[PDB]
This record gives structure tokens, C-alpha cells and sequence, in this order.
């Protein structure tokens, strides 16, 4: 079967594993960035710990009345210029790579409903809405139980992935590059896969784009973003890429013939 | 020979209008983090136990009681507007009723005339409506958390920053209510910022310089003229809202050829100055107590100024960092990602500042000084993920999930928030004649250091991980530091209660205090050569 890659693991700490070229892009330069935050506020808290452990009353009962050190007023506006810089210059690269959307090998168009998604593929004339494994439209009322749980290992998961798992995927071919088209129908949805470094909102009226391309099969999760109500925290998101053939499986298994 | 409400509500002088402010923002503060703590409740593990709709069907007093106690998951159906309703009531609480309040209509008013030598506020009766429609706001909020909402329930599950078509969508009057309660605080803040601009301008005393102004009164100086041009930009975005609700307009409906994201741009137009709003008075503050217990003068005085002049400005070019994931222009990303990033120089010339204020001086750890160290060291954990979030790249993955949540609470409540405690205990024994028991302020400190970390510093993990915003329940896989979130969010909730009570004891039966300046001659401005309390009239 598929393994499941793009979800939260337990007491995780760090990213989601990288699914994209994008998601190991945003990896490493926020692994980039936290080298160079983390050095600032560790510079800052010795700073401060030194000067209490240094000038405190019990050890220094005179205090000095300087107000000026213009050596050092300079260097401490110039250096964060600089380190700002420098996270420009790998930043911008980054931002321009993500944004700049490819020529699409696959097109999918994402609606956003309250409280579930819409996918077509333009080019396949499919068709289909994706709901939570537990939602109202699955039967439940968006908490686990025993149907539920049942509902969750038919579709090749486990109770693990509730609240992750819908009833139906967006199922897409490995190293291709998959062009998603995102709009909402009622109010402001958000459609993101972590593994994949992608998200964008799903606004009434506008129809967004973002790219990704899949380097390894398997399963990977979002969830909405942005809140749309009552049923935020329930309409979540599963892609599984698959083989090419296994795509075409996949389509052929949607492909209507009427006579 | 005054009664009570004619003592304190009715008076126009800055004073009494500053206490009002102090203890109404701390009473809300008390509700507004109750909510919190319930919310910390459902948080505390997966599945939803406490807000089932189950409690819908009895009253709301048996309902409320029945909330407290945890469900089995096959009892409780989960009611994610519940969930939706304390979340929007907490931050709408916080961001419109509590901290601005505290700081600028409190210590604002109390103690900026005081530093530039004025006997009132220009306009006294106006600083008093001021008051009054901060009450009246507040209890508009308040309202609309008990009037008919969204999804047939009570209250508006829209987020503190009412998007649309959401919040043009909800059902009920509750969100119209949340709107009124907004513009009153707006007129609120509005007032109060006449005020502060005027006497700051007209009435410093014989020989007051503008470059021998106290840096909490340009603080407060510099967050007046922020509220004048952002509060009335807010006005017209929730003006709007109230319109495509109410009187047929389609300003955010594309079925009318309206746009959902034009209510983004006007709303954070407002929105990130709010920011700057709420925390430039405590820099003030954070200024006047190093200095105080470093026993040594500020460090770079002028800089100072200017920094938060700097800050002031470079927060109104910045506010689409909030829209990176709205439909913005690679080259509209571009731009707000360098601009936002240019805050953290002025931002470090303060902080590198109060570093080397401490240095070379005579350190006493006393209770406000503890405060404004935590500020220090907190708000830079908290603004140097700012920084990170900045990063529109970066960002792509961050946005809507708790690393935001935790970005925001390290400036706001382990920043602004440790900012307003460094005052209360600064400046206690000054407006009330009595002084605070040491020993208690330290262990308020240290139970609201540990348990605020405890709170928050997991959130970041928790966005790493991508748990977003705005859930009433989570996968399984973000139990552990949600558990640890909620119970630093208990022991914080545990200091608080003990500073009730700190307040309390203090207030009755504190240590009269005996001097014009109880803590050393480096306490250098005017509030210091006065009595404890001042006089009814000064100067
Ligand atoms: C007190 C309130 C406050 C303050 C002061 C700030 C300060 C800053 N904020 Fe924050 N922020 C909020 C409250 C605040 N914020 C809130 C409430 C939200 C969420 C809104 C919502 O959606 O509900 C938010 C969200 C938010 C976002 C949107 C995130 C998202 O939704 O995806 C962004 C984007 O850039 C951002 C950035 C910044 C930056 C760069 C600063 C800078 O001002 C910080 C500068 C400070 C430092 C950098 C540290 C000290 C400096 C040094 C030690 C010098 C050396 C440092 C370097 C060289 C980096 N913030
Ligand atoms: C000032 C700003 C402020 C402060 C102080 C707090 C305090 C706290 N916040 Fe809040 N928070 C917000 C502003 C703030 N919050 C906003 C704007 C949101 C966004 C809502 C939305 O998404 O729409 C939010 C959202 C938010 C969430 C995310 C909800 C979600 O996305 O589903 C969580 C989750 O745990 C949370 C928890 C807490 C906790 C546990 C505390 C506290 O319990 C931490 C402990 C702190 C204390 C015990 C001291 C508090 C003291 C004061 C407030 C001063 C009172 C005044 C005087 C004494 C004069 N808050
Ligand atoms: O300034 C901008 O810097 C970008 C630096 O990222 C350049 O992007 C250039 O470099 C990027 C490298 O990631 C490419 O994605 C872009 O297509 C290419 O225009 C871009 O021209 C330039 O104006
Ligand atoms: C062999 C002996 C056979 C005897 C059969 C008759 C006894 C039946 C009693 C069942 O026990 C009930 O369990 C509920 C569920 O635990 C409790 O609900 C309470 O606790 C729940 C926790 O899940 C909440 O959801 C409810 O709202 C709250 O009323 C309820 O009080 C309790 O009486
Ligand atoms: C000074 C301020 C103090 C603030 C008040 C703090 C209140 C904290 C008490 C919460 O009570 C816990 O709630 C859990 C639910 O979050 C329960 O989890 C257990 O029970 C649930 C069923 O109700 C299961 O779903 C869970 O998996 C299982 O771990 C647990 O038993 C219960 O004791
Ligand atoms: C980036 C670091 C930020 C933290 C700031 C802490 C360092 C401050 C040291 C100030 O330097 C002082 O300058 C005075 C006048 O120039 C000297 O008087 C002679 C004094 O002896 C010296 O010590
Ligand atoms: C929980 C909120 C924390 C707010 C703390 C603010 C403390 C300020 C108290 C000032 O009250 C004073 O009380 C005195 C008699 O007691 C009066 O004489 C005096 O005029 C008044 O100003
Ligand atoms: O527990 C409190 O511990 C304090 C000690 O940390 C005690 O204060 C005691 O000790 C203080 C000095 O630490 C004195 O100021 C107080 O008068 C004295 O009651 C108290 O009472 O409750
Ligand atoms: C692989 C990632 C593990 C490291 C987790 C630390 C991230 C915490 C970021 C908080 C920033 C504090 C300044
Ligand atoms: C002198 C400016 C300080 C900027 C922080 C850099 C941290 C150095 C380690
Ligand atoms: C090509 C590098 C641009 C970096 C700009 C960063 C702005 C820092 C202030
Ligand atoms: C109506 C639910 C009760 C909410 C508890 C708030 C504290
Ligand atoms: C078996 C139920 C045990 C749950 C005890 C916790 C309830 C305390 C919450 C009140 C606040
Ligand atoms: C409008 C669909 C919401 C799902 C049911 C919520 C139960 C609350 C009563
Ligand atoms: C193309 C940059 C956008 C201009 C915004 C400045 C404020
Ligand atoms: C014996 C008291 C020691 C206090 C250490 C000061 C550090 C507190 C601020 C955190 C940085
Ligand atoms: C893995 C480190 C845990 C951090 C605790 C929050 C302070
Ligand atoms: C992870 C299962 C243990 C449940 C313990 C809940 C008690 C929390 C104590 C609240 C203070
Ligand atoms: C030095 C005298 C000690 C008096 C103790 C005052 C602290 C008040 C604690 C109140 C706790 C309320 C929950
Ligand atoms: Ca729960
Ligand atoms: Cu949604
Ligand atoms: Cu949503
Ligand atoms: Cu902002
Ligand atoms: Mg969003
Ligand atoms: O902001």
C-alpha cells in the first residue's frame, strides 16, 4: 500500500517530512534562518545574564553615567543590516522558485465549500467532492468512534488519521508537476499540503494558483486554513501520488461510458 | 462627602480617569484569560470533552456548569462554534479592551501629564466620554457573546479580524453587535489620542524641551498619532461589513462585483499599527524602570525617540506580511517581506540600548525590574520570529498554523503584557499611597515566567508540526505539547489569581509609603517629587 509521509508526528518538533523540491527549499532556509535567530537571542540572553551577574548592587555599588558609545551605536545598526541581507539574498530565490508557477504536466481545480472540497481535473473531465472520514456526509459527527474507525481502515488508514483522512483523494502521478487552480464558493477556505510546501487561500471570486511537484509516492494531509465556521478543524485534505500507471488506473476507474 | 461613583466615574481629572482604565483593562484581562483557560481545557488533549452540543439543550447557568466537567467523546457532540465564539472573544477582548486600555488610557493618562509638568489634560470631559465609550464598547462585546450568532447558537465564531464573506455571512445580530462594540472602542482610543496630542504639544511646563520630554511620554506621544490615522481606516473596513450585512451593499461579494480580499488590505491597514499601538507604551515604560534600577540614565536618548518614530512610520508600509497566502503578486510578497523586515533596526537599537543602560550600573532586582528584564529577553524571542514569518517563503508554511499564535503571544503576552506588570509594580506605591510586598511580587514574577513559557514556547512546535488556528480539536499527533501548552496556560492562570490577590492586599492593608520617591534619586522625573498618591490637583 501507500505509506502515509505528509502528517504531524508525535511530539514532533520540526517540520513535516519534505515531499517537493519547494518543502526542502522552505526546510532549509528556515533551518537557515533559526541558526541565525537562535545565535542573536542566545547573544542577547548572555548579554543581559552577564550585566545582571556582572553590575549587580552587590557588586558594583557605583554606578557609570555614560549615555554615548557611537563605536558601538554604529555597529549594532550596520550588523543587523547586514544579517538582514544576508537573509534576503537566500530568501527572495526561494520566494521567486515558489511562486513562479511551471508548465502544469497535471491541472487540478480546488473549490472551497463549508465544509468540504471540490477537485476537478480539467483535462480528464473528473469530478469530486472530498470529505472528512467521520463528517456529516460520511454519516458521523466529526469525532472518532467505532463506524468511524472502521470507515478509516477500509480506505487504507487507522484511527491515527482521523481528523487527516477524507472518504475520497486527490490522487496525482509522481515527478509530475501539478498545477492547482484555488478558489472558495461561500466565504475563505485555505488549501495547503505541509509536505509539499504549498498553500493558498480559497477566496470567493478569484481563482489562485501554486505549484508542486511530488518527489516519492505516497500519502500526504492538509488541513483547511483559514476559518470558514462551524466546521473549520473538519474538512482536511488527503493527496496520494502514485505511480504513472497507477494514475491512469485511477482515471480510467472515473471515466464514464455511455453508449 | 463623594459617593463612590461620583469619587471615581464621573471625575475628569487624568488621574482618576488613568485608575478607571487600569482596573476596567484588568478586570477584562481577567475574563478575557478566563476564556483561555477553558480553551486550554478543550485543548488539553484530542478529542472534544467539554464544548459537546449536548449542553446546548439545558439552560445557560446549568449549560455553563455542565461545560466545566469533561465529557467521554461518545457523550459529547462536538460544537466547533462554541470553540469559534471564545476564540473571537478572548482576542477581540484582548486587542480592542484590555492592553490598550491599561497602557495608554491608564498609565497614558495618569502619567504623561505628570512627566511633562501639566496639570490635566487639555480637554477633561472629553477624557472622561473617552472612558465611557470604552465601557460601552466593552459591554457591546460582551453582548454579543449572549446574542443570536452564527450556526442558530449565541455569539460570532468570525475571528478577532471579521473576514469576509464570513462575518458578512454569520447569522444573527451578534456580529453587528461585535462591529458597534469595535467602532466605540475606536472612538475611545480616538479621543483619548486628542488628548495625548494636545497637551503633549500645548502644555509641557516652563523650560519642558521637547528633547527633555520623558521617553514614556513620547511613547505615548508617538501611539496617539498612530491610533489618529489607524482607527479610522478600521472605522470604514467594519463600516462595510456593517453595510453588505445590513443595507444591501456588496463591497465583498463578488456575486456584486465585490473583492473579500480589499476588506484584508483596509482591516490590516489598521491592523498591524494596532500592533505597534499596543506595545510602543510599554517600551516607554520598560525605558523608565531600567534606568530606574540600573540606577544609571538611559542610554541613547535620542535614538530612543527616534527609533519608535521609526517604528511608528515603517508600521503603516507593511501590513500585506498578514496576506501572503491572500492572492498578493510575487512582487507585492516581495516588497512587504524587505519593508517588514527593516522594523527589526530600530527595533534593535532599543533593545541593544536598555542592554547597555544596565551596563556599568548598580543592578537591583527588584519586582519591576525582574518585569522589564523578562521583556527583554521574551520580546526578542518573540520579535525575531516576526522576522522569520516575514519571510514570505517561509511563511507559506507558518501562516494560519500556531507558530503565528506563538509569535504574537511572546510580544503580546510575555512582551506588551510583562510590560503593563512592570508598571503596575513600578508605579503602585505612587498611585495608591501603599506599596506591594516584595516577596510576593517575585513569586507572581517567577510562576508567570515559567508558566507563560510553558504556555507558548511549545506553539512553535506545534506549527512546525502544522496544527493550525482556529481548531477545536487536533490529530492525535499534536497531543503531547498541547498538554504541556495547557498546563503552563493553568500555572499562568494560577500567578494570576495570586496577583489579584497581591493588588488586594496591597490596596488594603500595604505598607503606607513615606516618601515622594520610594525607589532612588535615578527615579528622575516629575511624578517622583510629588506625594504618594499626588495631590487631587497638581502643579
Ligand atoms: C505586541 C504586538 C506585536 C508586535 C510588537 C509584533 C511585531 C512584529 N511582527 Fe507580529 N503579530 C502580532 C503581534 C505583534 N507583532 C499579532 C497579534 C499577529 C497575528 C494577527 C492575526 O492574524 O490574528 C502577528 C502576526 C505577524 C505576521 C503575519 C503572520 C501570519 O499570519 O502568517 C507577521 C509577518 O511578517 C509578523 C511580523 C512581525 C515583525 C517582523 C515584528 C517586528 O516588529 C519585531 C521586531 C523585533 C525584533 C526583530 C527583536 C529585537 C531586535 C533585535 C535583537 C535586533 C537584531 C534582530 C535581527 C537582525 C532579526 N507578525
Ligand atoms: C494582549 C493580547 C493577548 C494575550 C495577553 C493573550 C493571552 C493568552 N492567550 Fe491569546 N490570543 C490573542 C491575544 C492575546 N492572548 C489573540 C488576538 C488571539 C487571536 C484570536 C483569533 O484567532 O481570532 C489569541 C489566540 C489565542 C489562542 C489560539 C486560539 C485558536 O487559534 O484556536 C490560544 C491558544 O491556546 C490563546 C491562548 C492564550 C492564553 C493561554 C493566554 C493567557 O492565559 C496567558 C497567560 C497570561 C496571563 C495570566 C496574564 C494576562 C494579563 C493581562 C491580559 C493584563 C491585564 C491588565 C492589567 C493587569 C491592567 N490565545
Ligand atoms: O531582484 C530579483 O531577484 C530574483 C532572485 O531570485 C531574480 O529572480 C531570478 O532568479 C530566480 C532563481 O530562483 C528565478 O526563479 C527567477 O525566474 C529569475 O527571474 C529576479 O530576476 C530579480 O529581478
Ligand atoms: C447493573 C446496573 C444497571 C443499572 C443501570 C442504571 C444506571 C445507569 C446510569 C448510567 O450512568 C450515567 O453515565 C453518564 C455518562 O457517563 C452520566 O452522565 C454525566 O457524565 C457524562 C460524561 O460522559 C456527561 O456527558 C453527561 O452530560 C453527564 O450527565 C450519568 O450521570 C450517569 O448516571
Ligand atoms: C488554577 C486553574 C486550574 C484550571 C483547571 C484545570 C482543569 C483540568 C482538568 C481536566 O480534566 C481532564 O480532562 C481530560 C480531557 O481533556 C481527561 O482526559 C481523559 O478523558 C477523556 C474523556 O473525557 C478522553 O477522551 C481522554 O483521552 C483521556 O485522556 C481527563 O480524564 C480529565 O481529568
Ligand atoms: C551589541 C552589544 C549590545 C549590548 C551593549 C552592552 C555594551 C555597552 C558597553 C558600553 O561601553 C562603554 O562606553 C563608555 C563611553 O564610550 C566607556 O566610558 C569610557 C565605558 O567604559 C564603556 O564600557
Ligand atoms: C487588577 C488591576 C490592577 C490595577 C492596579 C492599579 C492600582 C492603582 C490604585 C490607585 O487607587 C488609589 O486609591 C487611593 C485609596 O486607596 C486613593 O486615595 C487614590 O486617589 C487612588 O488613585
Ligand atoms: O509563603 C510565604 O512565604 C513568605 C517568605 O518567602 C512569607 O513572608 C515572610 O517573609 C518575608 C521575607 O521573605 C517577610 O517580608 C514577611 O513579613 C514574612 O511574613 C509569607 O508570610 O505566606
Ligand atoms: C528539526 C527541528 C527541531 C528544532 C525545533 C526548534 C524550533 C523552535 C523555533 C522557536 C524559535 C525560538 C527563537
Ligand atoms: C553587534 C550587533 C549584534 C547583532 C547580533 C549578532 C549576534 C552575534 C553572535
Ligand atoms: C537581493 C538581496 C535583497 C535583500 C533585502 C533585505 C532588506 C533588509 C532590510
Ligand atoms: C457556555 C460554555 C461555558 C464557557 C466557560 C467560560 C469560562
Ligand atoms: C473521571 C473524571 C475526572 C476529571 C476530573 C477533572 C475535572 C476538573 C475540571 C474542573 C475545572
Ligand atoms: C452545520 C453543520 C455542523 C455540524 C453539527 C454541529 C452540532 C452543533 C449543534
Ligand atoms: C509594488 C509594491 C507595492 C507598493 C506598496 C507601498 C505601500
Ligand atoms: C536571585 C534572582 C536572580 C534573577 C535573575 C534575573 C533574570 C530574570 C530575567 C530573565 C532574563
Ligand atoms: C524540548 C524542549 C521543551 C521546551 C519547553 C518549553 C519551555
Ligand atoms: C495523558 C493522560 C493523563 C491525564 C491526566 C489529566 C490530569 C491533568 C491535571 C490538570 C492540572
Ligand atoms: C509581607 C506580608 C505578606 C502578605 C501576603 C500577601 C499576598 C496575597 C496572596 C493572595 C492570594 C490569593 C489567591
Ligand atoms: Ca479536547
Ligand atoms: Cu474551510
Ligand atoms: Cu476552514
Ligand atoms: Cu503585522
Ligand atoms: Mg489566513
Ligand atoms: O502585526
Amino acid at each position: 500500500s501507500l505509506e502515509i509521509i505528509g502528517r504531524p508526528q508525535p511530539g514532533g518538533t520540526g517540520f513535516q517530512p519534505s515531499a517537493s523540491p519547494v518543502a526542502t527549499q522552505i526546510h532549509w532556509l528556515d533551518g537557515f534562518i533559526l541558526v541565525i535567530i537562535a545565535a542573536i537571542t542566545i547573544f542577547v540572553t548572555l548579554l543581559i545574564l552577564y550585566a545582571v551577574w556582572r553590575f549587580h548592587e552587590k557588586r558594583n555599588k557605583v554606578p557609570a553615567r555614560f549615555t554615548h558609545n557611537s563605536p558601538l551605536e554604529i555597529a549594532w545598526t550596520i550588523v543587523p543590516i547586514v544579517i538582514l541581507v544576508a537573509i534576503g539574498a537566500f530568501s527572495l530565490p526561494v520566494l521567486f522558485n515558489q511562486q513562479e508557477i511551471p508548465e502544469a504536466d497535471v491541472t487540478v481545480k480546488v473549490t472551497g465549500y463549508q465544509w468540504y472540497w471540490g477537485y476537478e481535473y480539467p483535462d480528464e473531465e473528473i469530478s469530486f467532492e472530498s470529505y472528512m472520514i467521520g463528517s456529516p456526509a460520511t454519516g458521523g459527527d466529526n469525532r472518532m468512534s467505532p463506524e468511524v474507525e472502521q470507515q478509516l481502515i477500509e480506505a487504507g488508514y487507522s484511527r491515527d488519521e482521523f481528523l487527516l483522512a477524507t472518504d475520497t483523494a486527490m490522487v496525482v502521478p509522481v515527478n509530475k508537476t501539478v498545477v492547482v487552480q484555488v478558489t472558495g464558493a461561500d466565504v475563505i477556505h485555505s488549501w495547503t499540503v505541509p509536505a509539499f510546501g504549498v498553500k493558498q487561500d480559497a477566496v470567493p471570486g478569484r481563482l489562485a494558483q501554486l505549484w508542486f511537484r511530488a518527489e516519492r509516492e505516497g500519502i500526504f494531509f492538509g488541513q483547511c486554513s483559514e476559518l470558514c465556521g462551524i466546521s473549520h478543524a473538519y474538512m482536511p485534505i488527503t493527496v496520494k501520488v502514485v505511480s504513472e500507471e497507477a494514475y491512469a488506473a485511477w482515471l480510467e476507474q472515473h471515466h464514464h461510458h455511455h453508449h | 462627602r463623594r459617593g463612590f461613583f461620583t469619587r471615581w466615574f464621573m471625575s475628569t481629572n487624568h488621574k482618576d480617569i488613568g485608575v478607571l482604565y487600569l482596573f476596567t483593562g484588568g478586570l477584562v484581562g481577567l475574563i478575557s484569560v478566563a476564556f483561555t483557560v477553558y480553551m486550554r481545557m478543550e485543548l488539553m488533549a484530542p478529542g472534544v470533552q467539554f464544548m459537546c452540543a449536548e449542553h446546548l439543550e439545558s439552560g445557560l447557568v446549568k449549560g455553563f456548569f455542565q461545560s466545566l466537567w469533561p465529557s467521554a467523546v461518545e457523550n459529547c457532540t462536538p460544537n466547533g462554534h462554541l470553540w469559534n465564539v471564545m476564540i473571537t472573544g478572548h482576542g477581540i477582548l484582548m486587542m480592542f479592551f484590555v492592553v490598550i486600555p491599561a497602557l495608554f488610557g491608564g498609565f497614558g493618562n495618569y502619567f504623561m501629564p505628570l512627566h511633562i509638568g501639566a496639570p490635566d489634560m487639555a480637554f477633561p470631559r472629553m477624557n472622561n466620554l473617552s472612558y465611557w465609550l470604552y465601557v460601552a464598547g466593552t459591554s457591546l462585546a460582551v453582548a454579543s457573546l449572549f446574542a443570536p450568532g452564527g450556526n442558530g447558537q449565541l455569539g460570532s465564531g468570525i475571528g478577532w479580524v471579521l473576514y469576509p464573506p464570513l462575518s458578512t455571512s454569520e447569522s444573527g445580530y451578534s456580529t453587528d453587535l461585535a462591529i458597534f462594540a469595535v467602532h466605540l472602542s475606536g472612538a475611545s482610543s480616538i479621543l483619548g489620542a486628542i488628548n495625548m496630542i494636545t497637551t503633549f504639544l500645548n502644555m509641557r511646563a516652563p523650560g519642558m524641551t521637547m528633547h527633555k520630554v520623558p521617553l514614556f511620554a513620547w511613547s505615548i506621544f508617538v501611539t496617539a498619532w498612530l491610533i489618529l490615522l489607524a482607527l479610522p481606516v478600521l472605522a470604514g473596513a467594519i463600516t462595510m461589513l456593517l453595510t453588505d450585512r445590513n443595507f444591501g451593499t456588496t463591497f465583498f461579494q463578488p456575486s456584486g462585483g465585490g473583492d473579500p480580499v480589499l476588506y484584508q488590505h483596509i482591516l490590516w491597514f489598521f491592523g498591524h499599527p494596532e500592533v505597534y499601538i499596543i506595545v510602543l507604551p510599554a517600551f516607554g515604560i520598560v525605558s523608565h524602570v531600567i534606568a530606574t534600577f540600573a540606577k544609571k540614565p538611559i542610554f541613547g536618548y535620542l535614538p530612543m525617540v527616534y527609533a519608535m518614530v521609526a517604528i511608528g512610520v515603517l508600521g503603516f508600509v507593511v501590513w500585506a506580511h498578514h496576506m501572503y497566502t491572500a492572492g498578493l503578486s510575487l512582487t507585492q510578497q516581495s516588497y512587504f517581506m524587505m519593508a517588514t523586515m527593516v522594523i527589526a533596526v530600530p527595533t534593535g537599537i532599543k533593545i541593544f540600548s536598555w542592554i547597555a543602560t544596565m551596563w556599568g550600573g548598580s543592578i537591583e532586582l527588584k519586582t519591576p525590574m525582574l518585569w522589564a528584564l523578562g521583556f527583554l529577553f521574551l520580546f526578542t524571542v518573540g520579535g525575531v520570529t516576526g522576522i522569520v514569518l516575514s519571510q514570505a517563503s517561509v511563511d507559506r508554511y507558518y501562516h494560519d498554523t500556531y507558530y503565528v499564535v506563538a509569535h504574537f503571544h511572546y510580544v503580546m503576552s510575555l512582551g506588551a503584557v510583562f510590560g503593563i506588570f512592570a508598571g503596575i509594580y513600578f508605579w503602585i506605591g505612587k498611585m495608591s499611597g501603599r506599596q506591594y510586598p516584595e516577596w510576593a511580587g517575585k513569586l507572581h514574577f517567577w510562576m508567570m515566567f515559567v508558566g507563560a513559557n510553558l504556555t507558548f514556547f511549545p506553539q512553535h512546535f506545534l506549527g512546525r508540526q502544522g496544527m493550525p488556528r482556529r481548531y477545536i480539536d487536533y490529530p492525535e499527533a499534536f497531543a503531547t505539547w498541547n498538554f504541556v501548552s495547557s498546563l503552563g496556560a493553568f500555572l499562568s492562570f494560577a500567578s494570576f489569581l495570586f496577583f489579584l490577590g497581591v493588588i488586594f492586599y496591597t490596596l488594603t492593608r500595604g505598607a503606607r509609603v513615606t516618601a515622594n520617591n520610594y525607589w532612588n534619586e535615578h527615579a528622575d522625573t516629575l511624578e517622583w517629587t510629588l506625594t504618594s498618591p499626588p495631590p487631587e490637583h497638581t502643579f
